[PDB]
This record gives C-alpha cells, sequence and structure tokens, in this order.
C-alpha cells in the first residue's frame, strides 16, 4: 500500500524543516513510524525508529513525532549536508509486511540559480553515410536541475524521434542533460534547418544548424 | 497481524 | 561495524529467473531476520518478503506470492532472493535489511538497519550490441567543442577516455539515454584550444565490455 509524503521540502539554512508522512489506521495508526535518510549511491541511513528515537550517531536536530495516522520528521538548525532524500517506513497489518512512502528531496537553499550552456551537433557524415541522422543536444552548467527541451524542424515543432535524459548533478554541483533528435537522411537533407531550444527558468537558449 | 505480534511470530 | 553485501547488476530475458544474494557480517546472521525489497525506476520502494535465518521460515506479499523465494545458506551468512517468470516491470534495484527487531526490555521497534547497497536487475529482450561510434566534429571562442556520440549499444555500461586518457581538462561524458529501440546512447564531448586543432589528434576510446568491442574514433576538424 501507500505512505503519502510531499515530494520536496525547502529551507535556508539555520532554519526548521518538516516532512510528513500519512498513511492510515492500518499502518502508522498501529505501528511505528521510522524514517530514513538517502544520499546518492549509499544504502539508507535510519534517523528515527519507534516515532520519536534517535539512533546512535544521529544528530539531536533530527526530531520525529507521531499522532494518529500521521508522522512528521523535523530538522532543526538545516544544514547544507542535510540535502537529501527522507523517506518514512511503516508495517502495514493488511500487507503483513512494510510500506514505504515516496519520498522527500529536501532542498538545502541558497545555491543561486545558473544559466545553461547549450551545444548542439549536427549528424556527422559518417553517420549519414551509415543511413542515420542523428542531432546531438549537450545541456550544462544550470541549476535548478529542471529544464525543458523542444526541437524544431525549419519554425515547426517536432515531437517525434525525441528522446531527453532527465538532468543529473555534475562534480560542480550544477547540472547536465542530452536530448536526442533521430531523422533519416533524407529529413535531415530535406530542411532548411533544424533547432534545439532549451528553457530554463523563463530563459531560453536557442541552437540552430544546417545540412548547408 | 500487528507489528510486534508479526515479528513475534516470525521470530 | 554490520554490512550487507549484495550481488552484482543482471540483465535478464523475459520469462527468466534471477537470484540476488545478500551476504551478512558483523553480527550473529541467525538471530535477525532479513527482508527484501525493491524499487522501479520512478517509483517508490516495494516490500517483497522476509526471512528467519535461523530456521528457514519465509513469508512473501500477496504480490509475489507464487513467483519468489527467499532461502538462506547459514555457514555463507548469506541470504537469497530468486524471482521467476521476469518481466520489464521487474526491472528494479533489490534491496536486502536487516531487521534489529525489537528490544525485549523495552518493547521499542529498532528498525531496518542496516541495508544492503542495492543489485540492479534490468529485464529486456534487447540482444547484446556494440555501439557505432561517431565523430562529432569541433565547434567554436578560444575554446572549441568536439566529441563523440556512442550509439545504439545494449546492455551498459560503456567506457569513454579520450587520447587514452592523457585527455581530461574539458572532458564531459554524458548519461545514456534509453530508446523505444531497447538500444542506449550517449555522447562525450570534451572542450579544447581551437588553436589545437590543425595539430592535435583527437581520439575517443570507446569500449564495450559486454560485446567485446574496443572503438578508438578519431575526431578530425572538417
Ligand atoms: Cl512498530
Amino acid at each position: 500500500l501507500t505512505l503519502t509524503q510531499p515530494a520536496s521540502a525547502s529551507a535556508t539554512p539555520g532554519q526548521r524543516v518538516t516532512i510528513s508522512c500519512s498513511g492510515s489506521s492500518s499502518n502508522i495508526g498501529g505501528n511505528t513510524v521510522n524514517w530514513y535518510q538517502h544520499l546518492p549511491g549509499a544504502a539508507p541511513k535510519l534517523l528515527i525508529h519507534n516515532n520519536d528515537l534517535r539512533p546512535s550517531g544521529v544528530p539531536d536536530r533530527f526530531s520525529g513525532s507521531k499522532s494518529g495516522t500521521s508522522a512528521s520528521l523535523a530538522v532543526s538548525g538545516l544544514q547544507s549536508e542535510d540535502e537529501a532524500d527522507y523517506f518514512c517506513a511503516a508495517w502495514d497489518d493488511g500487507l503483513n509486511g512494510w510500506v514505504f512512502g515516496g519520498g522527500t528531496k529536501l532542498t538545502v537553499l541558497g545555491q543561486p540559480k545558473a544559466a545553461p550552456s547549450v551545444t548542439l551537433f549536427p549528424p556527422s557524415s559518417e553517420e549519414l553515410q551509415a543511413n542515420k541522422a542523428t542531432l546531438v543536444c549537450l545541456i550544462s552548467d544550470f541549476y535548478p536541475g529542471a529544464v525543458t527541451v523542444a526541437w524544431k524542424a525549419d519554425s515547426s515543432p517536432v515531437k517525434a524521434g525525441v528522446e531527453t535524459t532527465t538532468p543529473s548533478k555534475q562534480s560542480n554541483n550544477k547540472y547536465a542533460a542530452s536530448s536526442y533528435l533521430s531523422l533519416t537522411p533524407e529529413q535531415w537533407k530535406s530542411h532548411k534547418s533544424y533547432s534545439c531550444q532549451v528553457t530554463h527558468e523563463g530563459s531560453t537558449v536557442e541552437k540552430t544548424v544546417a545540412p548547408t | 497481524t500487528g507489528h510486534r505480534m508479526a515479528w513475534d511470530m516470525m521470530m | 561495524v554490520q554490512l550487507l553485501e549484495q550481488s552484482g547488476a543482471e540483465v535478464k530475458r523475459p520469462g527468466a529467473s534471477v537470484k540476488v544474494s545478500c551476504k551478512a557480517s558483523g553480527y550473529t546472521f541467525t538471530s535477525y531476520a532479513i527482508h527484501w525489497v525493491r524499487q522501479a525506476p520512478g517509483q517508490r520502494l516495494e516490500w517483497m518478503g522476509w526471512i528467519n535465518p535461523g530456521n528457514g521460515n519465509a513469508k512473501y506479499s500477496q504480490r509475489f506470492q507464487g513467483r519468489v523465494i527467499i532461502s538462506r545458506d547459514t555457514s555463507a551468512t548469506t541470504s537469497y532472493m530468486e524471482l521467476s517468470s521476469l518481466t520489464s516491470e521487474d526491472t528494479a534495484v533489490y534491496s536486502c535489511a536487516r531487521d534489529r527487531g525489537f528490544d525485549l526490555l523495552t518493547g521499542h521497534y529498532l528498525g531496518l538497519d542496516p541495508w544492503g547497497q542495492g543489485t540492479l536487475v534490468t529485464v529486456s529482450s534487447a540482444s547484446t550490441k556494440g555501439p557505432s561510434v561517431f565523430p562529432l566534429a569541433p565547434s567554436s571562442g578560444g575554446t572549441a567543442a568536439l566529441g563523440c556520440l556512442v550509439k545504439d549499444y545494449f546492455p551498459e555500461p560503456v567506457t569513454v577516455s579520450w587520447n587514452s586518457g592523457a585527455l581530461t581538462s574539458g572532458v564531459h561524458t554524458f548519461p545514456a539515454v534509453l530508446q523505444s529501440s531497447g538500444l542506449y546512447s550517449l555522447s562525450s564531448v570534451v572542450t579544447v584550444p581551437s588553436s589545437s586543432l590543425g595539430t592535435q589528434t583527437y581520439i575517443c576510446n570507446v569500449n564495450h565490455k559486454p560485446s567485446n568491442t574496443k572503438v578508438d574514433k578519431k575526431v578530425e576538424p572538417k
């Protein structure tokens, strides 16, 4: 079954932030809530067990509470290292097993916006010789990690043959993504141009290439 | 079954 | 320190079965239950079942009953989860976790802790395929971007270096996209001085262990 958490939470350093978990009589109602921190590439770390108890090592700035069919994790004196995904867990009497919340991504506010760099490559002559054509739109150095990518043939929107990655963190803590438009050589050669258009925080960067 | 009862039976 | 160490990533065809292992250490294996859970891409954790490693008693979620078997080898302090009749819905990271159980003195629940690192299982009907590597010829100020498109390979992973590892400044290799064909593609790009383009050789080295393929693709100006 399901425990419900907000998709995200955010606050500035030093602030107090709370994350809620809602369930039913057959999980949170009757059993304890347990909370985990999840950092990239690492196994979940138990932060709170039995509603409100901290394991050894866990800073006292983490606390938990439960009331009726809901529960809350609070983090006070928020630090940048607290940026992570947090999820709740409880035994469910109907499942006779564990149920988990979908997790809440906690953002520690403060990093300024950064604009994307966009590079667009046309199909290589060798790929065209292999009877294929791929346009490659590479997007990097942007923050926050949310972008929209749109492609155009001449001036018209293209939806077919587009594949775009989900933005991923770079080592400089900005984000990157890539988008690919697959075409036949005939389509590539038949148009005046194709464009990759990247929108981020209400600003747009458009790059254009042409078979000419 | 509640969590403690279930855990008691299993273990 | 208590550890649960899991077996490596697996690729399976629809209809096959997979068996994932979880090696425990640092505590008395037979005294604590082991749970198995999974998480599909974009979805939440889902509990699959649990076992008392002392006696082998296993119990399962009704959603998996009849095609999951959880077992253990006490001499090897290892638990196994076998899932049969795989479909693409079974692509997920599979994780084990130790049940610390209840404190017999206080009645407090002590938590599932620690957890294993997870094992990715990918279920796909795609056949192993080495990539076609295409040069992305340089594009400019005092620097220029050039790269390689690593197209249509299966399964993951591919490794990419430039100039046999002698070039790292300004290298950016992007995460792969998974296409509707079930094949992956990725790109790697490097930023280099424009003044070097006439004289310096740039080669991307792509290795795809699963198809036993290596490509060294020279990238020239056009
Ligand atoms: Cl409980």
